[PDB]
């Protein structure tokens, strides 16, 4: 559905600089 | 339509197989015909880990043309205008600006992608050249002062990130 596909894409965007924070602070 | 079609397609394969370190689509389904992209700086590169969004916006004829594509936060590299559109040879027919990229650069077509776009894109992220004059201070001191301009390009990276 595209309810659900416009939630994931936000929730990988969220995610996406969540994981690049995580590693700027790991290297 | 076909470019509807087309932009749905992509849509498809790209939420199927994912490229490393981008996360893109229409901003919402009822309009493909506008998309937002989020792009990490690769490891080990000018801007590494910094995450930059950027809209991509396609014209009623995709895919025989290309999308235009701007940055919506701040940048600042050679190949980037300063109101953040993109200056690359992907974005552009073989016909417009023949000479103004490098010879060995890609050009649109209707076999390229949205995927090849963006994965472009990172690579100009990672090797600034400043023999596209898109921004003309950022060439200058790609050119005369790199020092400062890796001051500025690790100040954007923790920007991006609110650190």
């Amino acid at each position: 559905s595209a309810d659900e596909r416009q939630r994931m894409l936000v929730q990988r965007k969220d995610e996406l600089l969540q994981q690049a924070r995580k590693r700027f602070l790991n290297k | 339509g076909t470019a509807l079609k087309r932009l749905m397609a992509e849509y498809k394969q790209l939420t199927l197989n994912p490229p490393e370190g981008i996360v893109a689509g229409p901003m919402n389904e009822e309009n493909f015909f506008e998309w937002e992209a989020l792009i990490m700086g690769p490891e080990d590169t000018c801007f590494e880990f910094g995450v930059f969004p950027a809209i991509l916006s396609f014209p009623l004829d995709y895919p025989l043309s290309p999308p235009k594509m701007r940055f919506t936060s701040e940048m600042f590299h050679p190949n980037i205008y300063p109101d953040g559109r993109v200056s690359i040879s992907i974005l552009h027919a073989p016909g417009d600006d023949p000479m103004g990229y490098e010879s060995s650069a890609e050009r649109w077509s209707p076999v390229q992608s949205v995927e090849k776009i963006l994965l472009s894109v990172v690579s100009m992220l990672a090797e600034p050249n400043d023999e596209s004059g898109a921004n003309v201070d950022a060439s200058k001191m790609w050119r005369d002062d790199r020092e400062q301009f890796y001051k500025i390009a690790k100040q954007i990276v923790q920007k991006s990130l609110g650190l």
